[PDB]
RNA sequence: GGACGGUGGCCAUGGAAGUCGGAAUCCGCUAAGGAGUGUGUAACAACUCACCUGCCGAAUCAACUAGCCCUGAAAAUGGAU
């Protein structure tokens, strides 16, 4: 089972690199399974994105560089959480398409927020059923019209720090778009040339 | 009425622990065997009961 | 002071959110210590005071008297600070030199009460005797002969009924 | 089984130098001097470089129990280096439900007076180990800072405070009051 | 904001239910429909399907219209009053058809797989209608 | 770091959405994702596992077994290799 899967992965990567002479090395950041599925369905007819074990990728391409040279140039660059994007079209189309299909990731418990989000002094819009959470986070409010209205601005969280568990749910209930991050291309490999 | 951060800091020392079933010794949460001779370093451990 | 402010703020917010009878049916219904609609004290020890009483005794130390008492009362609570070195109020949280000044409420109300409490519980007979003439309080019989926690009760009773 | 040789090397920065007197290690850095003797462990201590200052710990013909001491000695020496370069700072938050815990720092941060732990009239006087200074942080509300050079002494002083503030005859799952070591770090954060 | 945000979906059905159904629980989400809104919702969603009726409601600021996506279990239980492959072949020409798929045979694979609730032998050796849908 | 769609999979219902339960036990995307290991919720949600991936670069893990030692192992006058 395991050895069969590894051999099948070797076969898949070698046939894909043979089919597409030009490919990108792409950084798989903290993108969810749904985000990988949506980029897969976005390039369902454009190109192919292939991930897996870097230790396997290095070994297979080093063992089967013989049928096509200039494959060794990708070796010192496939490090960390990286994968391949074998393509037939140009660079710009795939580049700006995978930069275009961004997905906003909501902050959760034990999360890092590179972006700053600030609560406004605007009506929440729902019933007064989050007063306990508002008082826990410290935002003292007023009650009117069967809803909740924020009476002041509060610096909710800073940039690149730790977000609290009783603060992530407050951001979720207020429905503010937090820091977002998608899929970024490490570099581009065109038949023997490497570019940004 | 303690804020949750300080509450969990106190609970790290007071509640998040293992108890030996033979000698009731208070062991660290990742314990597998009791550290005391009088039970024979038994691995009969349970979590410390919560107030829930 | 922070605990007192939290209590009065909580009472004000609950009376606002359930008392939709704002200005109108009953007029203003909020409570402010400046307005004199909150009191401070302890019932077990039989003593209580108001910003009105403290303002009045400071004015006495210092129809028109009512206005003066109201002015001192307004300046005696809130984010007003007092410089003990200069004996003057200030809106600034710190002195112009850079020394932080205690606020008027604490400095001019709690500090004497805290001083007498500390003196009585630490058994400073000479200071407890001289604060009597400092406060100019009348002192009847049966209390000069005993000291301690009942002495604290008696002196607070006869100072702030 | 007797392993022929078990060795481990630690690296010494430039700003700190280490002298050996048999098995007594003297670690001299910017923040002072530390000194600790390992005569209870039969090891060979060597200094190697005149450029990078490697200290190597060797154990010959050891068994399972005394191969465990090589890494222990290396960790102690690394902690000494860390103490004389960056120092050890333990931050202790004091938690309470009802009664605030009043902590008064006596002479030069050597005595700690806990006054109102759970509202009892007894006063706790904790004596810090020599070379350890205690203070009340100016940043947070209820926080003690214990600064020193020896991790042994600093952590032992923190444990003295923590065990001094101990609830008795009560459900300690409910009564969480006390002073607890919040975090352990360095000074100057280099 | 188009005067209403009622795009949240709904998964009650079968009998009217009313109190037993989560309609009074979801009523405050809009606060416009209330009992009349979530009763006309059941009026429009009694059938198609006769099941839990996974739908999406749209508010005309007094009235409510329910668009019912074709859930696979819903449509198979509704089409039931055996192979029956010819009906499930066309049962997904109107679905979302995203399914994190690559070709059309994935959908019929998923249908034959989910209809086990045996229709599993036909899962492996299937060659008819591979590209029939597109 | 990820841990996805049908699917809040069928029937139990007053809610049991992967986790009170009676049965079944799939596929697509896949590097990986159990129509579910536990925590948890009224149910959700949120944690967490089992599965993969990155850093790390060399051996490691499990179940048994039998030697010595320890626990099991409590008595009365002070005491017996
Ligand atoms: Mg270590
Ligand atoms: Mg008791
Ligand atoms: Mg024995
Ligand atoms: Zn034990």
């Amino acid at each position: 089972d395991r050895a069969t899967w590894k051999s099948n992965y070797f076969l898949k990567i070698i046939q894909l690199l043979d089919d597409y002479p030009k490919c990108f090395i792409v950084g798989a950041d903290n993108v969810g399974s749904k985000q990988m599925q949506q980029i897969r369905m976005s390039l369902r007819g454009k190109a192919v994105v292939l991930m897996g074990k870097n230790t396997m990728m290095r070994k297979a391409i080093r063992g089967h560089l013989e049928n096509n040279p200039a494959l060794e140039k990708l070796l010192p660059h496939i490090r960390g959480n990286v994968g391949f994007v074998f393509t037939k079209e140009d660079l710009t189309e795939i580049r700006d398409m995978l930069l275009a299909n961004k997905v906003p990731a909501a902050a959760r418990a034990g999360a890092i927020a590179p972006c700053e989000v600030t609560v406004p002094a605007q009506n929440t819009g729902l019933g007064p059923e989050k007063t306990s959470f508002f008082q826990a986070l410290g935002i003292t409010t007023k009650i009117s019209r069967g809803t909740i209205e924020i009476l002041s601005d509060v610096q909710l969280i800073k940039t690149g720090d730790k977000v609290g568990a009783s603060e992530a749910t407050l951001l979720n209930m207020l429905n503010i778009s937090p820091f977002s991050f998608g899929l970024v291309i490490q570099q581009v490999f065109d038949n023997g040339s490497i570019y940004n | 009425i303690i804020e949750p951060s300080l509450r969990q800091l106190a609970q790290k020392y007071n509640c998040d622990k293992m108890i030996c079933r033979k000698c009731y010794a208070r062991l660290h949460p990742r314990a597998v065997n009791c550290r005391k001779k009088k039970c024979g370093h038994t691995n009969n451990l349970r979590p410390k009961k919560k107030v829930k | 002071y922070q605990t007192f402010q939290r209590i009065v703020e909580n009472v004000n917010v609950i009376i606002s959110t359930y008392g939709e009878g704002e200005s109108g049916p009953m007029g203003n219904i909020m409570i402010d210590p400046v307005l004199g609609t909150v009191g401070f004290g302890s019932g077990l020890h039989g003593w209580a005071f108001t910003l009105k009483q403290f303002a009045e005794m400071y004015v006495a130390k210092f129809a028109e008297r009512a206005k003066k008492v109201e002015d001192m009362m307004k300046k005696l609570w809130g984010d007003r600070y007092f410089d003990p070195a200069n004996g003057k109020f200030s809106k600034s949280a710190t002195s112009p030199e850079g020394k932080k000044l205690p606020r008027t409420f604490c400095q001019l109300i709690l500090d004497p009460i805290f001083k007498v409490f500390d003196a009585i519980m630490n058994f400073k007979k000479e200071e407890t005797a001289k604060l009597i003439e400092k406060l100019d309080i009348k002192l009847d019989s049966e209390d000069k002969d005993k000291e301690g926690k009942p002495l604290l009760k008696a002196v607070m009773r006869r100072w702030l009924p | 089984m007797k392993t022929i040789l078990s060795n481990q090397t630690v690296d010494i920065p430039e700003n700190v130098d280490i002298t050996l007197k048999g098995r007594t290690v003297i670690v001299k850095g910017p923040r002072g001097t530390l000194r600790r003797d390992f005569n209870h462990i039969n090891v060979e201590l060597s200094l190697l470089g005149k450029k990078k200052k490697r200290l190597r710990v060797d154990k010959w013909w050891g068994n399972r129990k005394e191969l465990a001491t090589v890494r222990t000695i290396c960790s102690h020496v690394q902690n000494m280096i860390k103490g004389v370069t960056l120092g050890f700072r333990y931050k202790m938050r004091s938690v309470y439900a009802h009664f605030p815990i009043n902590v008064v720092i006596q002479e030069n941060g050597s005595l700690v007076e806990i006054r109102n732990f759970l509202g009892e009239k007894y006063i706790r006087r904790v004596r810090m180990r020599p070379g350890v200074a205690c203070s009340v942080s100016q940043a947070q509300k209820d926080e003690l800072i214990l600064e020193g050079n020896d991790i042994e002494l600093v952590s032992n002083s923190a444990a003295l405070i923590q065990q001094a503030t101990t609830v008795k005859n009560k459900d300690i799952r409910k009564f969480l009051d006390g002073i607890y070591v919040s975090e352990k770090g360095t000074v100057q954060q280099a | 904001p188009n005067e209403i945000k009622v795009v949240y979906l709904r998964c009650t059905g079968g009998e009217v239910g009313a109190t037993s159904a989560l309609a009074p629980k979801i009523g405050p989400l809009g606060l416009s429909p209330k009992k009349v809104g979530d009763d006309i919702a059941k009026a429009t969603g009694d059938w198609k399907g006769l099941r839990i009726t996974v739908k999406l409601t749209i508010q005309n600021r007094q009235a409510q219209i329910e668009v019912v996506p074709s859930a696979s279990a819903l449509i198979i239980k509704a089409l039931k009053e055996i192979t029956f492959d010819e009906i499930v072949n066309i049962a997904r020409q109107m679905r979302h058809r995203s399914l994190a798929r690559e070709l059309s045979g994935t959908i019929k694979e998923i249908l034959g797989t989910a209809q086990s609730v045996h229709p599993h032998d036909i899962i492996d050796d299937i060659n008819s209608g591979a590209v029939e849908c597109p």
